[PDB]
């Protein structure tokens, strides 16, 4: 039926604005730039990554819109239900930089399952990986108090290992040997590498948004910045080393290049030292770009998990450095936190996604949501009116 | 009529010279300079420059083959807009100090003729665009005096009517002009654009309030209204669509409905859910205009203007909560609507004349009548 | 000055006073100071029934400016459908070139002229002819993004004259003064058609 | 206005205002009406 | 050796990671930092990927040389300022490596499409030394006002990139290249990074402004400099061309001429119709100098600018410290006039002498260097997708 996705939609929206007017009511004009900036991350760079796709522009950058867009609603409805315990709550400008976090995590999910999912399928998934991410990042932050001031675990693998676990489910054997509209264009990189550029260079404010003012903040912008210069060198390097006669290739340079912000962000708070977060930064990037290179068809063709954007090269595997980086931090003094509360908070992120991700993709499994065929996967045609030229 | 463009090597440059040099002029003989946050008064105005740019830039870069005119023209239409708007709102409100204030208040002028541009573009060049820039800037300074003489109101405080005013001064100047089409990359292009304009809208919202609470309640109503008005209009786009798909060009225009509708009333808004509300509405609302307005020529400035009077009209539902009051507050947008209608017919007729070299109708949404490209034959 | 006011008239149409100007003794042939006659500045106009005259005033068709355009490029690139069929029924060359290699074809289909593009292809306008820098009618609406005018030769190709020579045309609508034109250009009034038959 | 004029609550836009739209009201009321007839 | 990229660019990294551990330790103008960021990472990235097949390339080296230049950048200046010692980083020491790496991006654009990513670590490594050195000669020894940096980054990366150039000159390449063509999608990208260029230049003038009047009349005097050159820039664009017709070259880069020589008296009380004025002169003197100086250098100078950086960073840093003189001779500022020609001079010398030596060290073939057929190619170095 085609009026499934605008009556889940408006019903969405109704439910949202019920939500608001039931639990919500009315240091922000100082972290208001952060949150501007971390904006623009969500929205242009993680909506641009995705257009490298040649037949799929229009479809990346609408959904993730849409999904940004309704991902910050649910995710300050169900964050201020559990930060306020089922009573009503205030919003500042970390509400709203917490709700571009879900938003965030929502969109690295989004982009395990590219070209493969219908908008329907989208909201759905919003809506149920808002729930298990708050659910998990209250549970790091308050019951295991670890220190994710970048949210390496509790938004980046997170977000990657549940949408490799809703992949899994919604496989489709036609897919695994390849498709003909799973390609890239010239363009289509351009505006993935605008894409890649705006994360980059927003990515500082991105883990500084919720640091505590003074020294934590200033550390988290300095090792994340460094950490980025490092990885994109790393990640040149490496993705000349991976290919034939030194070619560079356009999925390293607009993935990898931010997994040393993605590694960076466990210990940006923590005194590590610009030194020890440009080791990070270009470690992260050689993870990466390996990733990319050799880990992605493995999954694909053994595991039957195929990842059409790669999140899981630029999150997860970034993401569980950057775990692994504060557990051995703490070991060194970087931080006073637990290593166990650490190494706990990162597990219960990697349980809680996969488990989360099973359970959506097990609800979008169902033929009741327009999924596209297996000859009409990676194609704005199906939800789009395409222009008949380029 | 022969429809190869006429020369322009001679008007266009001797124009434009003459309009910088009168403008540096005025500066010298009217202009004159003058803490603990600078850089948070400049970061306003940076946002309104940045949609005003980039937004509005690419937001009209939709056409195959009319891009890069959309985008130079739009950034040299802002760039006159901005000069003659602090002349003209100095001029208005009294020499002129040049503060960050009067730059961001000549921005969002400039921004109105902007917004009003996209009705025109395509089938206008250069010098028109100039005329339509000044006659706007003028208007729109007139307006704003006018209502501040006769409500006893502020003349910088008198800017709120911009969205209503550029839309139906953009209507009606297209409307004059002579009666005469999407690709991949320049849709992409104009979704980024949308996407900034989109994002930044909350700035634009709350860019005159001076009190910070007030500007903290806009920004909140201004970004939940927005959300809300993206998530309805990708809903909705495939509704009000013979192809059950949904349309870029109409979410482009679309995403900011929400804005627009609580722009006028950001501050008077006590609780989110009401801007919520007031999002969906303007989604619903643009569905519908989308739905028929081309039944009963831009489709997109037709349901700006329709959420720009709407946007109005719940400003005057929620000013009597917080008989003369209506009346003053409905007098106010019915000069304005009769302002913003006589200074667009004033400006087509004025856009009709010979001596600009108007392009040809068949040669409208075309960069080759502005541009020079290669291997193509050149002269007679 | 007669000439200059002669040239005006043909510019802006005053049939009656190019008439007077070349009753009174201006010479027909006279040029600004960039090559065009009046034969070209009617033609960039549209207007069709000072072709017309000026033809009939026994001018010069195939004159070229100094950027080596003939009437039939002009109307070409101006987009005159009426004059172009006008300069072609009076034996205008329509695989003629400039002085950088375009043709009248190529400055149709340069400006989106699908009609003139049409009735030069119908007329044996060959759109294999390149300009100095290698560029074809179809490489320049290819880069020009006019899609109609593309699809047009690329659906044409070569099938070269479907039209009648210009002196059948004039022979079947007894049109005198047009014959006289085309048998002062082409000497010969033995023409064959694709059939075989004379006017 | 000239002199001393006595207060009223309507000002003269508003008291001016308020009559045209009463005289609008009774010409759209009398044109409805006129338009129903004729026709049944 | 198709290994020589990245273990030059692995052992540059180990080298950076090495010094920040032996030399590096540990809000008001992070919004500025961010802005002059945008600027250095996409604008500059943008603007030269004007070429049809040279998007990749242009914008991947951007972010590669960028990203490199910055770290060098802090260690060679934060090196300068302590004086061998160890030093603590701010704001401005990003703000600074961004300028850093802005002065290698502006001479990149000179060599752009001639050039292996190599030649472009090696060209990055030589010129931050030679420009952190400029500067702090110019800001320590002649103490000079360059708040907007017309000498020190624009002309400096300008003529660098020049006398690069000039030792890499190619005589294959001088009557010019098949692939040297611009498209209508990439001039789009290219105006995309010129309006965030244009959009952000005040940041670029006023991030390392003293607060209060100086940083407030950078501001100003940036954005209205900048208005004025669009508007110049357009009509003299209209003016030199057949028909009036705008070329896009013009309108990608001219326009940014005011925010470019408007630099060295941005703190200066020069007033906003002064600003305007120097804006309206920059704007003419780019579009002269790409319509006419351009061909003169790449075919008698044997000089080619693939971007045409010469009139958008040398010619209008080369009058922004002129206009810097003559603001000193008027009294808009209380620094000395001789130093500020001093530091114009040397700032010139600087960058000749330097890009002379690093052309000579890219010139060894060694570094992978592209042939004359393949110049301007995104094959050469990038994976090209089959279609557009
Ligand atoms: C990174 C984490 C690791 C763990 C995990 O998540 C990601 O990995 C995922 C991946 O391994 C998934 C499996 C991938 C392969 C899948 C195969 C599928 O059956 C296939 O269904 C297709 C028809 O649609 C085939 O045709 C054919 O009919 C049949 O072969 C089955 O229905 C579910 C399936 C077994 C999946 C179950 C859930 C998983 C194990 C997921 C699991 C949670
Ligand atoms: C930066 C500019 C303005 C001034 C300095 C120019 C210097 C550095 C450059 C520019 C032009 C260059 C020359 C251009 C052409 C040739 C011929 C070639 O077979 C050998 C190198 C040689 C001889 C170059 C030597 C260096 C050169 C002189
Ligand atoms: C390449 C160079 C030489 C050309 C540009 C220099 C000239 C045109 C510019 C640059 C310096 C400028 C001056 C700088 C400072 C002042 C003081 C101010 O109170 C009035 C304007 C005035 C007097 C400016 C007028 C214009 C000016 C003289």
């Amino acid at each position: 039926m085609r009026f499934t996705f605008p009556l889940m939609a408006i019903v969405l929206e109704i439910a949202m604005i019920v939500l608001f007017g039931l639990f919500v009511e009315y240091i922000f004009f100082e972290l208001y730039p952060l949150f501007q900036d971390v904006h623009v991350m969500i929205f242009v760079g993680f909506g641009f990554l995705m257009t490298f796709l040649k037949k799929y522009g229009f479809s990346s950058v609408g959904i993730n819109l849409l999904v940004a867009a309704l991902g910050l609603q649910w995710g300050t409805i169900v964050q201020g239900i559990l930060q306020s315990q089922g009573q009503k709550f205030n919003i500042g400008i970390k509400n709203m930089i917490n709700a571009d976090f879900s938003a965030a995590t929502v969109l690295i999910s989004f982009g395990a399952v590219l070209g493969k999912t219908s908008p329907t399928q989208m909201l759905i998934m919003t809506i149920l990986e808002i729930v298990f991410f708050a659910h998990n990042e209250y549970l790091v932050s308050e019951i295991f108090k670890a220190s994710d001031i970048g949210a390496s675990m509790t938004i980046h693998a997170f977000g990657a290992y549940f949408g490799l676990a809703v992949a899994g489910i919604l496989y489709r054997s036609g897919l695994r040997k390849g498709h003909e509209n799973e390609e890239s264009a010239y363009y289509s990189d351009l505006f993935a590498m605008i894409g890649t550029l705006f994360l980059w260079m927003f990515w500082p404010s991105f883990n500084s948004a919720i640091a505590e003012p003074g020294d934590k903040q200033c550390r988290a912008i300095v090792n994340t910045y460094f950490s980025l210069a490092a990885c994109v060198l790393t990640a040149f390097a490496f993705s000349s080393l991976v290919e034939h006669r030194g070619k560079l290739n356009m999925v390293h340079i607009q993935n990898a290049t931010l997994a040393g912000g993605v590694a960076v962000g466990t210990c940006a708070d923590m005194a590590i030292h610009p030194f020890g977060s440009m080791i990070i930064g270009s470690i992260a990037g050689m993870v990466s770009v390996l990733g990319y290179k050799f880990l992605t068809p493995l999954f694909t063709t053994k595991l039957r998990i195929h990842d059409t954007c790669g999140v899981h090269n630029l999150h997860g595997l970034p993401g569980v450095v950057g775990g692994l980086a504060g557990i051995v931090a703490v070991a060194m003094g970087a931080s006073n936190t637990s290593m166990a509360m650490q190494a706990a908070a990162l597990g219960s992120s990697i349980g809680t996604a996969v488990v989360g991700g099973l359970m959506t993709g097990l609800i979008l499994k169902l033929p009741l949501w327009g999924q596209p065929s297996d000859q009409n996967c990676y194609d704005d045609s199906v939800y789009w009116k395409v222009p008949k030229t380029r | 009529s022969s429809k190869y463009p006429r020369s322009v090597r001679r008007c266009l440059p001797l124009w434009a010279l003459t309009l910088e040099a009168a403008l540096i002029l005025l500066f010298y003989f009217f202009t004159h300079y003058d803490q603990k946050g600078l850089v948070a008064s400049y970061q306003v105005g940076q946002d309104l420059t940045v949609m005003a740019a980039l937004g509005l830039g690419f937001l009209t870069s939709n056409f195959r083959r009319h891009s890069w005119s959309s985008v130079a023209f739009n950034l040299f239409m802002l760039a006159l807009g901005v000069q003659w708007a602090i002349l003209l709102d100095g001029f208005l409100s009294q020499k002129v100090v040049i503060t960050l204030f009067s730059i961001r208040l000549a921005t969002m002028s400039a921004m109105s003729v902007l917004i009003s541009a996209g009705a025109v573009l395509g089938k206008v060049n250069l010098a028109q665009l100039v005329v339509m820039v000044l006659v706007e800037v003028t208007a729109l300074g007139t307006l704003r005096m006018v209502i501040s003489n006769i409500f006893n109101t502020d003349y910088h405080m008198n800017l709120r009517h911009f969205y209503v005013f550029a839309a139906y001064f953009g209507l009606t100047v297209a409307w004059c002009l002579p009666k005469p089409q999407r690709a991949t990359i320049p849709s992409l292009s104009a979704m980024l654009g949308a996407l900034f304009l989109w994002m930044f809208w909350p700035s634009v919202n709350s860019p005159l309030l001076r009190s910070p609470i007030q500007r903290k309640n806009a920004m909140f109503n201004t970004y939940y209204a927005l959300a809300v008005s993206v998530v309805t209009a990708i809903s909705g786009s495939s509704l009000a669509h013979p192809q059950r798909k949904i349309s870029m060009t109409y979410v482009h225009s679309a995403v900011l409905a929400g804005g627009v509708a609580v722009g006028t009333s950001c501050h008077l808004i006590p609780s989110p859910w009401l801007a919520m509300v007031l999002g969906l509405v303007a989604g619903l609302i643009s569905i519908g205009g989308a739905k028929c307005l081309p039944v009963c020529i831009s489709v997109m400035h037709s349901i700006f203007s329709l959420l720009g009077l709407l946007g109005e009209i719940t400003y005057i539902v929620l000013l009597v909560l917080h008989g003369f009051q209506v009346l003053l507050s409905i007098g106010e947008l019915s000069l304005a609507i009769v302002i913003a209608l006589t200074s667009g017919l004033l400006t087509g007729l004025l856009l009709n004349l010979k001596i600009w070299k108007a392009p040809h109708v068949a040669k409208y949404f075309d960069d080759q009548v502005f541009w020079k490209f290669p291997h193509l034959a050149v002269g007679f | 000055d007669a000439a200059t006011s002669f040239l005006r008239a043909a510019r802006s149409g005053n049939l009656d006073k190019a008439l007077d100007h070349l009753r009174n003794g201006v010479d027909i042939n006279t040029c600004n100071q960039n090559g065009l006659n009046g034969l070209h500045l009617a033609s960039k106009e549209g207007h069709v029934k000072m072709v017309v005259e000026l033809l009939h005033k026994e001018i010069i068709l195939e004159t070229t400016t100094k950027k080596g355009n003939t009437a039939l490029h002009i109307a070409a690139l101006a987009g005159q459908d009426e004059v172009v069929r006008e300069l072609v029924n009076y034996g205008a060359n329509v695989n003629a070139q400039s002085q950088k290699g375009f043709t009248p074809l190529y400055m149709a289909a340069q400006e989106n002229h699908l009609e003139v593009v049409k009735f030069l292809l119908e007329n044996g306008a060959n759109q294999n002819v390149a300009t100095e820098d290698g560029f074809t009618p179809l490489a320049v609406a290819l880069q020009q993004g006019h899609e109609n005018v593309v699809a047009h030769l690329i659906n044409y190709g070569t099938k070269g004259k479907v039209r009648l020579p210009a002196l059948h045309i004039a022979a079947r609508n007894d049109d005198t003064r047009t014959a006289a034109v085309l048998l002062q250009n082409d000497p010969n009034p033995d023409v064959l058609s694709k059939t075989g038959f004379t006017p | 206005g000239e002199r001393v004029q006595l207060a009223h609550h309507f000002s003269e836009p508003e008291i001016t205002l308020i009559i045209f739209g009463v005289m609008a009201g009774v010409i759209g009321t009398i044109l409805l009406i006129s338009y129903g007839i004729r026709r049944l």
